[PDB]
Parts: C-alpha cells; sequence; structure tokens
C-alpha cells in the first residue's frame, strides 16, 4: 500500500476542483426536463391504441 | 509513517469535498417538486410473453429500433427476440455456459455478451455469408465480464469483476482505455446519450462518472449501504439513478455533486436488480428479487405502480427508446412486455 | 436376446472418460487387449498410410518368432531384412535406429537367426506407433468400437440363462462338473456348479475360496496345460466355475482300460505335466494333488491338470501342513512344521510317472486304508527299479525321488529346466511339446437358507478379460463388426434425409452425453453442461432441464431389482435415473457430483447469480 495512498490524495486532488452548483438549480433544470417531455412519454401520455404495437397497431414496416 | 502522513491528508480532502457539496445542498428535489400534479395509478398490464429460455434469464438489452431485444439466459443461449409477433429472430448457442450479461449494438449489426468465461464475444448478426458466428472475443479482464455496451460497431464498454472497465477498440481487440478506481466487483455501466461519458456502479457501494477519452474518473457518488447492482442514465445526461441490495434506489446529479432522493418504502425489503427510467425521465422503473418491478414518481419519490407478472426474480428490465413499453426478464424463465 | 449387440458410437463420450480415469488409454493397455489389438491393426492398415509398413513389419516378425527351425528362420529373416530394411533405406522411408539396422545385419551376415532376433526393431516399432499415431487412433471410429467392445465387457452379469447345459461329465465333493454351450458365441465350456447348502456343512468355505483364488492366479497366459476358468458367479442357490471343457476322461479312468504304459507314452503324458507344473510354479503356486485322477484328456488326446482345490501360494507365506494324496506326498510335505515349496510336485511327478510304468505307487505295496505304512516307506525306502526300465528313466526317478529337497530333480537350481534336461527327455523339443505337436498314445472313445453366509461369497464373481476378448475374437467378432458397421451406415443414411441433429454436444462446453431413463420408465439423451443437465426426447432439441444449482445430493438407490441414481432436488423434490450399464451408471455418478459441488462453489462467488436473503 506504499503508492497506494499516493495516488489517492492525487485522484481526490482531481475530484475537488470541479465548479459545482446548487441543488435548487440543478432539481430546477431535473423538473424542467421532465415537464417539457410529458407530452412525448407515451408511459404518461397514451398514444392511440392503433399506434401502439402493442395493443391495436396492423400495419408494420 | 509516511503512509499516515497522506491518509488524514485524505481526509481533510474528503472533508472539503463534503464540504463543498453540503453548501450547494440549499433545498431537496421533493421540496422543489411538492408542487406539481402526481403521476397518477399508472396500471400497465403485460401485453406479450417470450417463452423460449430454459433457465433463469440474466439479463436483456433493447435494440434501438424498440423492437427487437436480446436475452441471455442460464441456459447458455442469447435468444434475440421480436417483441411485435413474438417470434425468434436468432438463437445464439453459446461457447460458455456461464453468461451473465449482453448487449445490442445501436447499428443492429452485431451483439455481444460475456459471464463467467471473463470475456467479451461479439457475435455478427449479419455475415456476408448469411450466419450468425462469432467474430471476436475480447481477452484481457481477470475477472468476470458483468456488464457491457457498444459506443459503436467497433468500440465496447465492459465492467468487470476484477473492478475495472474498459473501452476496447473491436477490431485491434485490445483495451483502448483501462478504468481503475474501484475497490470492489464492478456490476453495472451506463452509457451518457452523447457517449463522451459513462458511470459504473460496484460492491464497494460507490457510483464513479468516467471520461470516455482521458480515462479517469471525475467524480465518485457513495450513500447506498451495499452493493450497487444496477444503474441508469437520466435522459439529459445530468443525472442517473442507482439500484442496491440495501433496498434503495438513489438519484444522482453530476454538476450538483451528490444525492437528490431515495426510492424505498418500509415493505420493500429486498434488493434492486435493474433500474431505467421512462423517456421522459419522469418515471424510474426497478426490479426486484421480491417478484415485483416498482414504478417510482422520479420527482416525488412515491411509488405510482407495481407489475407483479413473475415467480421469481426480477433479473433485468428495459424501456424502449421510443418510450412505449418495459421489458422484464426473471429467474422464472420468462420476459414479459408491458 | 441370445445375440451380442453392441451399443451405439455415442457411448463413446461416457466410457472414453471412464477409462481415462482409470489410465486405460494408453498405447501398452490398449496394444497389449486382444481386441484392442485388432481395431488398432485395422485402423493402421487401412486409414493412415504412414504406420501400415510400420504393423506389417510387426506382424511379419511375429510370424518369424514362431518358425519351428533354424532353416525356416535364414530364409525369412532374409525375406524381412529385404522388404522392411534395405528398400524402405533405398526408399528414404526408414524410421529406424542405426543400431537396429546394424543388429540385425550383423547377425545376418554370420547366418545366426534366433527367434528373438528382431526384438529392437519390436521396440523401435511401439515407438514409432506409439506417439501421433495412436493419438490419431484414438480420434477414429476404431476406438469408437473399441468403446462399444469394452462396453459389452464391463457390463457382464452371468447367469444361468446364459449358457446352454448338454450332459454331466462328473461329481465331486460339494458339487459336479457339468458340459455347457455359451449362447452369444457358441463357445464350449465345462460348468463346475457347487452347492452352498453341502459347502456350509461339510464346512469347506475355506476351499472353495480357495480354487476360485488358485484359478484367477493361474488362468492367464493362454496356457494348454491346465483346466483354466473363464469366468465365475453366484446364484441364489450355488457357486459357477465356467472352465476349459475336456471330454476324454482322466489318466486314472484311462489307465485301468489300457493298463500300463510304455515308456513312451509316458514320456509324453509327463512333457504336458511338466509344462503345466512349470505355469503354476512361476505364479508361486505348488498343485499338492498330482496324481492321475486328476489330469484329464480332450477329444484328441492332449491332457490338463485338472482339480486346483488343494494348490497353494507360496509366495508370501509357505505352507507346511501335510496336504495331497498319500502315495505322491513328498517327505517334506508329510513332515510336521516344515516349509516346503514347488519341491512338492517333482517328488509327486516322480511318483506319479512311476505308476503310469508299473499301475502303482512306488511306495505302496497293495495297503489300502494303511497311510502310515506308506508314508515309512516314503521315508526309507529308496524305490527298486525293475530291470525293464532304461538307464535314462532309472536316473530320472531317482533324481526326482530323492527324499532331500537338497538334491532333487527341480529343486534346488533352476525349476522345470532341470527336469526338461534329463536324458530321459533328450529326444524332446520342448517347444513342439508346448505348441501340442506330439501325437497322443491314446485317443479317446467318440460313443439353511443364510443371509449371513452370502456376503462371504460377495467378491467371488470375475470375469477374465484375457479370457473373453480371445472368446469373442475366435468367434462373432469378424461379423458383429461388419453387422454394426452395416446398422450405423443406415443410421447416417436416414438422419441425412429426416434432418440430420448437427451435433448439440459440438462448440459449447458440453462435459458429457448419452442416453439414461428417468420416471415422473422415460428414454431420453441427456447432456450435461456444467451448470445443468439438459435432456431430449427424438427428432427435437432440448427443452427442459435441471440445474447444478438446485442439485442437493446424488445418490444410488434400487428401483424394482435395479440400481439408478437419485437427485435430491432443492425443491424438497425427487429425481431417478437408469443407466444401461454398471460403468455408464458409475461415470454419471461422479460427473454429476464433480460438477454439482464445482457449480455451487462458482455460484457463491458471483454476486449477480448466487441466492440473497
Ligand atoms: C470329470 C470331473 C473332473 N473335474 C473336477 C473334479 N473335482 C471336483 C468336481 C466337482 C466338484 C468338486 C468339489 O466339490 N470340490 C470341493 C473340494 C475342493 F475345492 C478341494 C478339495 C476337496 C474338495 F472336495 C470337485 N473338477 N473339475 C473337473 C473337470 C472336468 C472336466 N473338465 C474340466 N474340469
Amino acid at each position: 500500500s506504499i503508492a497506494q495512498a499516493r495516488k489517492l490524495v492525487e485522484q481526490l486532488k482531481m475530484e475537488a476542483n470541479i465548479d459545482r452548483i446548487k441543488v435548487s438549480k440543478a432539481a430546477a433544470d431535473l423538473m424542467a426536463y421532465c415537464e417539457a417531455h410529458a407530452k412525448e412519454d407515451p408511459l404518461l401520455t397514451p398514444v392511440p391504441a392503433s399506434e401502439n404495437p402493442f395493443r391495436e397497431k396492423k400495419f408494420f414496416c | 509513517s509516511e503512509l499516515d502522513q497522506l491518509r488524514q491528508e485524505a481526509e481533510q480532502l474528503k472533508n472539503q469535498i463534503r464540504d463543498a457539496r453540503k453548501a450547494c445542498a440549499d433545498a431537496t428535489l421533493s421540496q422543489i417538486t411538492n408542487n406539481i400534479d402526481p403521476v397518477g395509478r399508472i396500471q400497465m398490464r403485460t401485453r406479450r410473453t417470450l417463452r423460449g429460455h430454459l433457465a433463469k434469464i440474466y439479463a436483456m438489452h433493447w435494440g434501438t429500433d424498440s423492437r427487437l431485444l436480446v436475452s441471455a439466459s442460464q441456459d447458455g443461449k442469447l435468444i434475440i427476440w421480436d417483441s411485435y409477433t413474438t417470434n425468434k429472430v436468432h438463437a445464439i448457442p453459446l461457447r460458455s455456459s456461464w453468461v451473465m450479461t449482453c448487449a445490442y449494438a445501436p447499428s443492429g449489426n452485431y451483439v455481444a455478451c460475456g459471464g463467467l468465461d471473463n470475456i467479451c464475444s461479439i457475435y455478427n448478426l449479419k455475415t456476408r455469408e448469411g450466419n450468425v458466428r462469432v467474430s471476436r472475443e475480447l481477452a484481457g479482464h481477470t475477472g468476470y465480464l458483468s456488464c457491457c455496451r457498444f459506443l459503436d460497431d467497433n468500440q465496447i464498454v465492459t465492467s468487470s469483476g476484477d473492478t475495472t472497465c474498459a473501452l476496447w477498440d473491436i477490431e485491434t481487440g485490445q483495451q483502448t482505455t483501462t478504468f481503475t478506481g474501484h475497490t470492489g466487483d464492478v456490476m453495472s455501466l451506463s452509457l451518457a446519450p452523447d457517449t463522451r461519458l459513462f458511470v459504473s456502479g460496484a460492491c464497494d457501494a460507490s457510483a464513479k462518472l468516467w471520461d470516455v477519452r482521458e480515462g479517469m474518473c471525475r467524480q465518485t457518488f457513495t450513500g447506498h449501504e451495499s452493493d450497487i447492482n444496477a444503474i441508469c442514465f437520466f435522459p439529459n445526461g445530468n443525472a442517473f439513478a442507482t439500484g442496491s441490495d440495501d433496498a434503495t434506489c438513489r438519484l444522482f446529479d453530476l454538476r450538483a455533486d451528490q444525492e437528490l432522493m431515495t426510492y424505498s418504502h418500509d415493505n420493500i425489503i429486498c434488493g434492486i436488480t435493474s433500474v431505467s427510467f421512462s423517456k421522459s425521465g419522469r418515471l424510474l422503473l426497478a426490479g426486484y428479487d421480491d417478484f415485483n418491478c416498482n414504478v417510482w414518481d422520479a420527482l416525488k419519490a412515491d411509488r405510482a405502480g407495481v407489475l407483479a407478472g413473475h415467480d421469481n426474480r426480477v433479473s433485468c428490465l428495459g424501456v424502449t427508446d421510443d418510450g412505449m413499453a418495459v421489458a422484464t426478464g426473471s429467474w422464472d424463465s420468462f420476459l414479459k412486455i408491458w | 436376446s441370445k445375440k451380442i449387440l453392441l451399443p451405439e458410437p455415442s457411448i463413446r463420450s461416457v466410457m472414453q472418460k471412464y477409462l481415462e480415469d482409470r489410465g486405460e488409454v494408453t498405447f501398452e493397455k490398449i496394444f497389449s487387449q486382444k481386441l484392442g489389438y485388432l481395431l488398432f491393426r485395422d485402423f493402421c492398415l487401412k486409414h493412415l498410410e504412414e504406420a501400415k509398413p510400420l504393423v506389417e513389419f510387426y506382424e511379419e516378425i511375429k510370424k518369424y518368432e514362431k518358425l519351428e527351425t533354424e532353416e525356416e528362420r535364414l530364409v525369412c529373416s532374409r525375406e524381412i531384412f529385404d522388404t522392411y530394411i534395405m528398400k524402405e533405406l533405398l526408399a528414404c522411408s526408414h524410421p529406424f535406429s542405426k543400431s537396429a539396422i546394424e543388429h540385425v545385419q550383423g547377425h545376418l551376415v554370420k547366418k545366426q537367426v534366433p527367434p528373438d532376433l528382431f526384438q529392437p526393431y519390436i521396440e523401435e516399432i511401439c515407438q514409432n506407433l506409439r506417439g501421433d499415431v495412436f493419438q490419431k487412433f484414438i480420434e477414429s471410429d476404431k476406438f469408437t468400437r473399441f468403446c462399444q467392445w469394452k462396453n459389452v465387457e464391463l457390463n457382464i452379469h452371468l447367469t444361468m440363462n446364459d449358457f446352454s447345459v448338454h450332459r454331466i461329465i462328473g461329481r465331486g465333493g460339494f458339487g459336479e462338473v457339468y458340459g455347457c454351450r455359451k449362447a452369444d458365441t457358441g463357445k464350449m465350456y465345462a460348468m463346475k456348479c457347487l452347492d452352498k447348502k453341502r459347502i456350509k456343512m461339510k464346512q469347506g468355505e475355506t476351499l472353495a475360496l480357495n480354487e476360485r483364488i488358485m484359478l484367477s492366479l493361474v488362468s492367464t497366459g493362454d496356457c494348454p496345460f491346465i483346466v483354466c476358468m473363464s469366468y465365475a458367479f453366484h446364484t441364489p442357490d450355488k457357486l459357477s466355475f465356467i472352465l476349459d471343457l475336456m471330454n476324454g476322461g482322466d489318466l486314472h479312468y484311462h489307465l485301468s482300460q489300457h493298463g500300463v504304459f510304455s515308456e513312451a507314452d509316458m514320456r509324453f503324458y509327463a512333457a504336458e505335466i511338466i509344462l503345466g507344473l512349470e505355469h503354476m510354479h512361476n505364479r508361486f503356486v505348488v498343485y499338492r494333488d498330482l496324481k492321475p485322477a486328476n489330469i484329464l484328456l480332450d477329444e484328441h488326446g492332449h491332457v490338463r491338470i485338472s482339480d486346483l482345490g488343494l494348490a497353494c501360494d507360496f509366495s508370501k507365506k509357505k505352507p507346511h501342513a501335510s496336504v495331497g494324496t498319500h502315495g505322491y506326498m513328498a517327505p517334506e510335505v508329510l513332515q510336521k512344521g516344515v516349509a516346503y515349496d514347488s519341491s512338492a510336485d517333482w517328488f509327486s511327478l516322480g511318483c506319479m510317472l512311476f505308476k503310469l510304468l508299473r499301475g502303482h505307487s512306488p511306495f505302496r505295496q497293495h495297503k489300502t486304508k494303511d497311510k502310515h505304512e506308506i508314508d515309512r516307506m516314503t521315508l526309507t525306502m529308496a524305490v527298486e527299479l525293475p530291470d525293464s526300465f532304461s538307464p535314462e528313466l532309472r536316473s530320472l526317478l531317482e533324481g526326482l525321488l530323492q527324499r532331500d529337497v537338497n538334491r532333487r530333480l527341480g529343486c534346488l537350481g533352476r525349476g522345470a529346466q532341470e527336469v526338461k534336461e534329463s536324458p530321459f527327455f533328450r529326444s524332446l523339443d520342448w517347444q513342439m511339446v508346448f505348441l501340442q505337436k506330439y501325437p497322443p498314445p491314446l485317443i479317446p472313445p467318440r460313443g439353511k437358507l443364510l443371509d449371513s453366509d452370502q456376503e462371504l461369497y460377495r467378491n467371488f464373481p470375475l470375469t477374465i478379460s484375457e479370457r473373453w476378448q480371445q472368446e469373442v475374437a475366435e468367434t462373432v467378432f469378424d461379423t458383429i463388426n461388419a453387422e454394426t458397421d452395416r446398422l450405423e451406415a443406415r443410421k447416417k443414411t436416414k438422419n441425412k434425409q429426416l434432418g440430420h441433429e448437427e451435433d448439440y454436444a459440438l462448440g459449447k462446453d458440453c462435459i458429457m452425453h448419452g442416453y439414461m431413463s428417468k420416471m415422473g420408465w422415460q428414454r431420453r439423451y441427456f447432456y450435461l453442461f456444467p451448470n445443468r443437465l439438459e435432456w431430449r426426447g427424438e427428432g427435437e432439441a432440448p427443452q427442459s432441464l435441471l440445474t447444478m444449482e438446485e442439485i442437493q445430493s446424488v445418490e444410488e438407490t434400487q428401483i424394482k431389482e435395479r440400481k439408478c441414481l437419485l437427485l435430491k432436488i432443492r425443491g424438497g423434490k425427487q429425481f431417478v435415473l437408469q443407466c444401461d450399464s454398471d460403468p455408464e451408471l458409475v461415470q454419471w455418478k461422479k460427473e454429476l457430483r464433480d460438477a454439482y459441488r464445482e457449480a455451487q462453489q462458482l455460484v457463491q462467488r458471483v454476486p449477480k447469480m448466487k441466492n440473497k436473503p
């Protein structure tokens, strides 16, 4: 473990020096993203049954 | 002690790292989301059953076409299925019985798999001489293949019980980049949407993020109390979810450099084996060793629905790129589409 | 029913592992078995043109070994040297040492042609046969056929139904001898069938025990001059010995009809008896009951030494007890607490041969019960030699009937060779006595049930490989090979047109495969893999299985009088399995147990695969 503590120190030297953001901003954007893509999530917003391969679609290519 | 003289120094950085984050922790996602409407009882049903494997299913992965999927089983076979009809496209008998994982290349031209052979084997799905043949065996790891994902046809990333991950030039058949740091077997990896980054999750109960190109660990996320089994990227590329033996899923943010949210309940007592988000990221689907898959409101931490269709462990799942459907694989030997 | 039926070629998978675990897939071990030799022979002669000349050369030397005279050997040695030595050298096709070439040539130029002239070449042929060639043999059909044949052997369970009984031959103390044919091959044998009741009554359990043990110490090396054993087995009520058949009666019987024999006729019987005794004595057994009643005749009049029930093993622990018939025992034998070895038979032989010439034991002067006076004359009377006798005969008898072992013929020195070198036997060629070429003087005419005691008779059953393989080779071997080749050729042409299964065992990590049966019997084809046991009906792929993980244990058990494996499965569930043969049974047990213990050792190391709380 001689040079095991050496590289563990300088790994953290890197991990420490990134510029972080506030959580409220991070959560805000997460929330924003979901909201902007809710229309396009078929598990949240049903598509017509005839467009769904797993309910009523007939024609496939 | 030269090693002491750099151990407390490992602490005065591990504290400095807690500090900068605690300073950023001004609110919680649950507080920010406390206003928006609930998702409402997500009551999905089983729309297809895939029968064919003869023993436990350990892993599956959707093609980018949201139609074909590969599964991998204790029965020593990959099966590529067409979910729309239920037909099998290929049934691939493997050289080693002990496969644990499988992957589908974005192009649909290749599939990969591996297990205790410690090898990631790539299968050409369209041989010029119309056949399915092994086209490469990637050898280098000194432990078992636990997960793998193609960046493209000539590049793949692999996780392993030897504690490493690795990018491979498929042609050269070499590790173009190694990713060391983890102190326990690595169980899973997810590739960022831009495939410039990827996260990994390991039995050390930590998750890491890596620079695909520079080959370094940028950030290490902790909080779980036990093995991380599954890991999944949030669609926008700035967050990811993990599932643990500790009976919880957790959400981590890249730029906040910390955990936002924990999904658990006092009834849910066994480990998560698999996770992914729906297309919008609003839902987090997780698979359990209790035979169910729970559907969580990613934003509010509420349980939105359950998928109760399997008679043994739910071992894997995926959500189609088009968001149309979920696939659950199980130790009971069946996959179901929901 | 009666015909020998070989298992299918798929038996190779099970059988190869059985043999390999036992060290029996080596050139020495296979080459020196009769059927192994014959199958190795075909492979070299027909299917590899680099080993053709080697085996040809080998068989030509082996013919050479058996040439009777020195002149036949000058001619043949020269033919061999011409074809297999000089021509190959000129053809640059001679894979043999300079010393080999010179040993033979150096001898041949001096016209010295002993039967072992070509020994160095024998060892170098084996050297050239033993590597790549032997490996290519294993990789071929002919080893597949060896396995089929070996399978039948190691699964031999003899009963009475397997034989056909003709008529009686004699009676004895606890049982009787019979004439039998063996159904499958037709080979005629003698069946001695002693009864356990009478044995436990006379308390001669140590006797029957001795004979079976002495027989197996004797029944190797195809000796022409002892009645040898091919099998031994048991039934509810009796003990069988399947022995070499002799129909011509005994020399006691014939002495009485013919009367005393000439000096010339005794000689022939003596010659054959001496080679019998040489055989037993080289395997550390003294017969002890050498007498005319105990010598048997076949349809041509050649002789064999018969009942082994009083014979002794003198290798480890030397006998001292007086045993044998009274007018033939040795001074040492009668003496209380005195060790003796083979010396006993040499004295008895001298007694026995005098009886042929004179009608009575030398030491008996018509005394019936009185063993004592016989014994006292044995220990004082230097036997009186009639003037009728030749001086050659005289010294032979005087040599054999020495009272001290220190002097006797066949005792101090070199055994039977001292006898063979007597002037009495000086006309004989001993090679020719062995090969049975001397004409016989007489051709015979052509017209309280106990469950406890049963376990004393476990380890009685026995089959002598060497004996069984010769029976097969000389009878059914060629025709069954031809037949089961034809069977298989049509199996191939059937499968090729009925969508042949490109074998499901190939190109994976299958450990073993083969037929077995299972109730819930049902015959299915099984494939054992490192983490599971698949199985299938015919015309499909495996569509069900069992995992190494869910196997709790594997034991042998008994169903409807058969031996079958029992797997205890995780869910308190059971699984039962029949095999066709004892080797199959033994090998599945071992491989299943190996595989699940190793599989369950692995799964525990892998967090994704093992069970959780
Ligand atoms: C014409 C029959 C001569 N023969 C005897 C004679 N001995 C014999 C035949 C049948 C049963 C017993 C028997 O019960 N032996 C038990 C026994 C011993 F084992 C040792 C000493 C005394 C004794 F009574 C003994 N044993 N085998 C043969 C025989 C006959 C024809 N071909 C080949 N062998």
